């Protein structure tokens, strides 16, 4: 559950 | 697989009350806990993330607290818009939800009205017999319905259904359906549903005779 | 604002496949990862899958790993979920959801949920309902109030609508939530409380409608 | 307040292993040492093990040293006891307990005990009971009072529930605690005193229920 | 291994009485002694530590005393909630508990009612023979039951069970079960249980004949 | 050097919640544990809570256990104290404090205290003050010196400022500390000594200011 | 909970004096004692830890001593910057502070100037009556003010407030406010405050008549 | 399920280089770190290297540090191990292994091992075996059972296959594991027990096959 | 580099037995210990991690225990599939494996059959002389084979090879190969192998004469 | 093996700033914390700063806190120390050092030190030296041995090199370490013992060289 956003 | 547990499962409360609900994780999730609100027949809405951060647009009467394995959600003053189901969710390792806590509208005790309906002649002609026991306008929700056929307790042949809180008076209605084959139905005489409820001093029993 | 529109749900026999879609608007879809989460009365809320904003990383729950495949079309701003080898327990309301914006080292979850689409995995065939009257009498009378209704039994699939007197009677109507039977067919009841002094003279008709089969039934309920 | 919940107990054959757990809440679990203490009718209260707050030091009673292993998971707030090479005399109720807070140079013991979990070490196999009537007669009548009962013999394991006339008769009922016999099977009796003038007309049935074996027996007791 | 011993083992007392129980250690334990109260079917609760320090929440009618090897627990005025079993525990070297003293509700003497039940023919068909002797509503608990088979005393083939004090009248009931093989049982005629109790001026004997 | 700045204090009704913050600078905040300590006129100095440098261990005073939650944000160098279910006795000045650096086996306390923030738990409503004259006369004259003043009664909350003749009169001014009354309203007095030869000719006006209610009152005190 | 106690509560001293204050703990705290200084309206500052270790930056005229349950703080030569309140704190088991000792500027005895103020007509119109008795420029601080209404002593209806020592001449000022209802106030005639002070050979009484 | 397939192993002269590869399937290879671990009869199991999921951190054993280089191709789902300056003691079976999934603060090791590839570092040249008969006689006869065999001496490298009568004789056959000699050539024996009454009449031929050198030898064993 | 040591190296056991193997680390590794199972000619398989967590799919008859420097693996009831080699592994500081414990199938004692083979004339023509001594179908594994050439003990010129436990009867076979040059071989006459085994009361000796 | 190369040192005026760098090779730099430690003749060895492997925690000595800043660039494998507001007492040799590898709960120090770089904080301006001869005569003669030399006085900064006869004369040369004078200029002496019988005939010239100022002076020393 890391950063899935740009 | 992280297990989540919410308490209480159901809380009867009134507008303006101070509400505190708890949420526990099977292992340490640090502070990675979110709270989501969902109204019936409606999409879930985000309330709190990082266990204590208020989402933009959420009124200040909501607050979160807790870390590690114990978390709490507090509503300082309940408002009618806050009647919904509240879920906690760990997001430290994948995502698992709790069973959910339903905030119920607390009101005075009202005993149920009990009615019984026999199977219709068309359904009896079709080979099946459904008997319906109705509990109307009662509170609280907890009640017990036992089917008795010639003074013999039934088990595994009935189904129960409960309505949501009525928008006008916050009461419940319950239907119990006893399903039997035409041969099983015609192999007995007396058919009764017995109802117990916290608003009833004594159990209420409705019964009919097959053919009467 | 943000809007999500799910499509593709319906009734599917076990073992077949189905492709769900999620249309996103109000934000830059290609800049955010997405989740699929399902909700059923038996299991509550249950996360299904997650996909990165560019599709580079995908993750699945263990109960669905190897059967579901999540993908996306950033040129069309569309999210897809191909579901193969469906089981009966996969019946649920499925939501797509958008991951919130946060810090680089924080953990992430979702802030905006979609509208939801219902998926029912069952081998039951489409079947119209049987409408039976719950006739009021002395045995369904307490004081000056009596109860009557209609039993809508053995239909598939959901949903069905019930009205009374073509919608003219709504005061005192209680339509119970449907229950699933062992046969995979749904059943429900609709009840109404009426003045006992009106029985035998006032006509009560329940109108059951089933859009999947275009069924319309007007059943008259007479006292006994 | 402080709450401790034990789980994991049950019936285990001699020589097998068993893991007990203790869930703690209401206080900072990682800040306190814990005890496991067992209680049996033959030995009374008997200390088993102690563990430091960080697990660095553990101690065991001499009768269990080398067979039991105490541990803890401070991230889960859980206390564990792995029991290997169980003997018959280890059958007891096991409590976890919290050390009280005190001064730095004092000696320490426990202040809050858990609920307790029962552990039964026996080679007996699951077996339903035999219900025999203790029939009243002239030899069991003194004045207007007579005694009748039911003998529940050769069942395993504990417990069994006894009711009379489906619970309608509770006044004057004496169910004795079970006794363990040489054969490893338990046996007990349940008796009730009734007016002698009611014999032959009032029906008396004892209802024995044993969930571990799904046993349900309704035995009618008739006079002689 | 420090041995602990409590006296008396059982103490019959009444509401309002001053109760004193003693506890002795096999060696000097300084003042490191704790007192625990346990009610039947319930977890033990801590009352006193350091032999004389009252635990928070404990009413002041409890007090401790003693040092070295002799310690006493005193209840200044007994109340109905205090009827329970009390254990002492040294914690000077590891942890060992005493056998416990049970505080019993004292009442007037009541002689037992004695009933006997012979083995059923069905159990004899099953291969076993149980004979039951019942003593109902007696006080104090101390009683002696001797089995006589054709006037011959039995030994090692019977088991006794006693209930706790009845909540309504504080009386006891006792069951004695004699178990024998069908061949041993049918090789005799008369089966009696003889009962002696401090409330009985003379021993009571109940008997039956096999087959009668 | 080391600097600590508290914020978040104010007036709160009993039963409500309040969040205090403490901004630290001048040192590596994430390397030190922190205390919250409060001071009230009724109890003096009273320790409230302690938190470890990484937040793993927290401790609370018995009077606040279960209601207060101490936390920290090492990325923001901020210490937090969430106070729920506030009682009347929690009205005090709250300081954050830094643990000193010491040896590994020593016991620890605080060396640098913050500035402090005032928290007032009261059900009183916002209310401007009543300004009454303390009129001088022959009975308040000794030689060439007379005394006059202003009584500032029944205001909430703190504070109020009192000046005389817009600050032109400062010699001989005594502004008493406010006292809390049974009604939950504050009250104080301000007195000044003036030359008796100036009575009746020199005008004396006290200027009471209460920023929370934007109250400004200039009351002239004349003899009777 | 370790109780801490400081003596004396107040110490009147002069510049250049040697000051010694004591602090005692309810139980043994070994050497884990700290001393904190607080100036009015300002945050406390650490002076001594480990009961006898001087904090860096603290002038050498401060010293600590003591071990076990008795501890002392000594100022070899008092300086004007040292006029403040001093608290001890055990940190052996959690953290508890003493009540604090305030070092007061000792001066010669000065008798108070007594002034009385009657209730204003506006407050009487508002329904309340406050009577104010003022003691100006007195030392030491201990004095007694008794309200007498038509020679009847009042109790429980007055409140006192005291200023800090004046920066210029180290004197005190005291206000006493007697609060009464308009009906009680108009049901009497004479209103007096009687003052006793160590600089007064006889008590001083000021009084007025309602309406005069 | 999870599958790992090693390739690239073989015989290599000392001082040369060799590249091993590990093909992964059944999981997202780019999401997991990997280990290389070797096993030899002289040292047992021995960890070699570890690489992070993104290659940012690598670790090596001290005996191989500075000579081996581990890498990965997440686009091809392939793990690589470049081994330079090989020594004789590097002869072992090499496995790739997958790190298990765990908690953020736990320590980590491997849960799934690959199939393994054998690496033999030796300066010996490829050489076919010498097959010599182990002839039965009176000195190798006990009762009605006799023993005969074939000695397969001085071959390199491993392995060699031995069959009897083109596979028709398998009952009572014992092929011993090969042993490495001081000359770097392997040698082993294969024995079989036969009925003594068949000696001199039944023909026994051992078939040794070595595919790397295309060696096929059929040696007949005759009595003396 | 943390050293690991397992005991025993080999344990002879039977199906249904309770098996306990131990593993010790040169320093404290907390609970970061894993157990791996490896069957011959097969890849190792994970059984336990964190010293006591059972891997998914592993039967419940496996259990782990231990902390610090001492760890144990227990099989409650041995099954025929469990005959394999078990390795412990610390993963607290890098990764080091133990020597491994091989679980051997326990059976009754069977004495070896001894056969001797002289070098063939073809190998003698090739310049080498190998003499082979064979021990067939023996148990337990421990045995001694001594080469004697004209009653002179040989050392450093022989190699031994042992088969795995036969799948059908759980026996071992051992080959001993004595290697000599043709010149060394032809400088003697008598060639014998002497075998000792715990099932043999006296050593068994087989011998031949060079050229026979 | 491990190698550390410092750079950035030189002459800096008091009050100015300077940035030191330390290049690491031979090991994985990003896996280890680093120290800066300085050494001066007045204070000996003196720890300056420590930085974690990821830079999250840094510590400084009390004498340098607030003026020095330690940082690192793991992408360049470079350690940095920005020194502002330099004082005269900061003149020392600065080493970077690598923390050794140990156990998780151990305390840590350094095992490998860098080469060191010299930092000289002085307000002296660059100035060439004055070379004066220490001429031998009868007053500096005892038997057949005489002493002569060269005094290299009042130069800045360090260092200077002294040779005799372009390096042809090295036997018996003693060059003393330089001393810093009150004026911020350095001074040293070089002496040599020669046979008295060689005076007046053998030519002795001292060659002072100062690369920072490109100063080269050849001074001939003649007897008196």
């Amino acid at each position: 559950n890391a950063n899935p956003n740009a | 697989d992280i297990q989540m547990t919410q308490s209480p499962s159901t809380l009867s409360t009134s507008v303006g009350d101070r509400v505190t609900i708890t949420c526990r994780a099977s292992q340490s999730i640090s502070n990675w806990l979110a709270w989501y609100q969902q109204k019936p027949g409606k999409a879930p809405k985000l309330l709190i993330y990082k266990a204590s951060t208020l989402e933009s647009g959420v009124p200040s009467r909501f607050s979160g607290s807790g870390s590690g394995t114990e978390f709490t959600l507090t509503i300082s003053s309940l408002q009618p818009d806050d009647f919904a189901t509240y879920y906690c969710q760990q997001y430290s390792s994948y995502w698992t939800f709790g069973q959910g806590t339903k905030l119920e509208i607390k009101r005075t005790v009202a005993a149920p009205s009990v009615f019984i309906f026999p199977p219709s002649d068309e359904q009896l002609k079709s080979g099946t017999a459904s008997v319906v026991c109705l509990l109307n306008n009662f509170y609280p929700r907890e009640a017990k319905v036992q089917w008795k056929v010639d003074n013999a307790l039934q088990s595994g042949n009935s189904q129960e259904s409960v309505t949501e809180q009525d928008s006008k008076d916050s009461t419940y209605s319950l239907s119990s359906t006893l399903t039997l084959s035409k041969a099983d139905y015609e192999k007995h005489k007396v058919y009764a549903c017995e109802v117990t409820h916290q608003g009833l001093s004594s159990p209420v029993t409705k019964s009919f005779n097959r053919g009467e | 604002q943000v809007q999500l529109v799910e499509s593709g749900g319906g009734v599917v026999q076990p073992g077949r496949s189905l492709r769900l879609s999620c249309a996103a608007s109000g934000f830059t879809f290609s800049n955010f990862g997405m989740h699929w989460i399902r909700q059923s009365p038996g299991k509550g809320l249950e996360w299904v899958a997650i996909i990165w904003y560019d599709g580079s990383n995908t993750y699945y729950a263990d109960s669905v790993k190897g059967r579901f495949t999540i993908s996306r079309d950033n040129s069309k701003n569309t999210l897809y979920l191909q579901m193969n080898s469906l089981r009966a327990e996969d019946t649920a309301v499925y939501y797509c959801a958008k991951v919130w914006f946060g810090e680089s080292e924080d953990n992430y979850s979702v802030d905006v949920w979609g509208q939801g689409t219902t998926v029912t995995v069952s081998s039951a065939s489409t079947k119209g309902p049987s409408v039976f009257p719950l006739a009021p009498s002395s045995k369904s009378t307490s004081g000056g109030t009596a109860a009557l209704g209609c039993l809508v039994k053995d239909y598939f699939p959901e949903p069905v609508t019930v009205s009374w007197n073509s919608g003219a009677l709504t005061s005192g109507v209680h339509t119970f939530p449907a229950v699933l039977q062992s046969s995979g067919l749904y059943s429900l009841s609709s009840v109404v409380t009426v003045p006992s002094s009106s029985l035998g003279t006032q006509t009560y008709i329940c109108n059951v409608n089933h859009k999947p089969s275009n069924t319309k039934v007007d059943k008259k309920v007479e006292p006994k």
